[PDB]
């Protein structure tokens, strides 16, 4: 759930 | 002596012409591939909506659970990348076999409209993969991606070699399934079942052609001959090896590019998610049908593929 939290940053690397 | 020199000038002329024709046929294969590639990529991109999942996850940041979306993004981003690479490879091999068979036929007829009709039809069969066969490949890829990546947390850090190895394991599973005789998936993905040949032509050609084509039952028999030859080649282990090799070389170029971008930025391990995003950007490069796309040039000019093409072109005993 915090694993998920940290993953959030990486969403921008799809740009 | 004079007449022997004349014969050797004729035979030189013939070998020059045969070599010129082969060379031109190989360029025509690459050029036809580039023209068809958009017709293939579009369906795949619409079906595997990597970008839509990405947008939904971001929305959540600020209805499937986050956990669900992230596992979905993992499978679909890898599935799309390998589906492109496999479908492209199959189209490349398919066109090299088709056009080389035809070119040989033409060369022999010269060396010696109905004939042209059977050639036109034969060429039409690229529609199948573009409008059906790719889905089977995508299903097989999706299954195999699940088998290897399904349990891996997107957060997990991997090295590029670790990731390459996982990609390679995925590939070996895919290969084992698509070449497996059930006629293999390859065959059914590139060629319609017998009962659907006339359907394909009706989807690809007009009534004028169809009327002319059906006026003479020899036209259908000629196409059946070309398809039997082609299917013969597709069932061959050496052709299978080449399909696998094309994919392998594709993956290699893509991963080299990812490595370079990394090194440039600053190899430390990177999170799986980062690799999913990287692959997706590189995928975009596989779909570019430009003359300056070095990856697609490479795939269309591999030695094993030239060797295959040349064996077909020179198979006069077919």
């Amino acid at each position: 759930d915090d694993d998920l939290d940290d993953l959030d940053d990486l969403l921008d690397d799809f740009d | 002596l004079a007449e022997l020199n004349e014969r050797l000038k004729e035979e030189n002329f013939a070998k020059e012409q045969i070599k010129r024709r082969f060379k031109q046929t190989q360029n025509d294969c690459y050029m036809t591939f580039l023209s068809l590639l958009p017709v293939l990529t579009e369906p795949i991109y619409e079906a595997l909506k990597v970008e839509e999942i990405t947008r939904e996850l971001q929305n959540k940041r600020f209805t499937k659970s986050k956990t669900q979306l992230w596992n979905e993004l993992r499978n679909q981003s890898i599935t799309r990348f390998l589906t492109l690479l496999y479908c492209e490879s199959l189209l490349i091999v398919f066109l090299h076999l088709q056009l080389n068979i035809l070119s040989r036929r033409s060369y022999l007829e010269t060396a010696i409209q109905d004939e042209n009709l059977a050639e036109q039809a034969f060429l039409s069969y690229s529609w199948w993969l573009l409008n059906k066969g790719w889905i089977d490949i995508k299903n097989q890829v999706e299954s195999s991606v699940e088998d290897i990546f399904g349990d891996i947390n997107p957060r997990q850090e991997l090295s590029i070699e670790e990731f390459a190895t996982l990609i390679n394991k995925t590939q070996q599973i895919i290969d084992k399934q698509i070449y497996a005789e059930k006629s293999s998936t390859v065959i059914t993905s590139l060629l319609p079942p017998a009962n659907m040949e006339l359907f394909l032509l009706q989807q690809t050609n007009d009534m004028e052609f169809l009327t002319n084509f059906n006026n003479n039952i020899q036209n259908s028999e000629n196409v059946s001959k070309l398809l039997n030859e082609l299917k013969g080649y597709l069932m061959n282990d050496q052709v299978s090896a080449i399909i696998s090799l094309l994919v392998t070389v594709g993956i290699s170029k893509v991963l080299d590019n990812i490595v370079v971008n990394l090194m440039n930025k600053q190899i430390p391990k990177v999170k799986l998610a980062s690799l999913l995003a990287s692959i997706t950007k590189q995928s975009n490069q596989l779909t570019n049908n430009s003359l300056d796309n070095e990856v697609l040039y490479t795939l269309n000019n591999l030695q094993e593929l030239d060797d295959l093409s040349a064996s077909v072109y020179s198979n006069f005993d077919a």
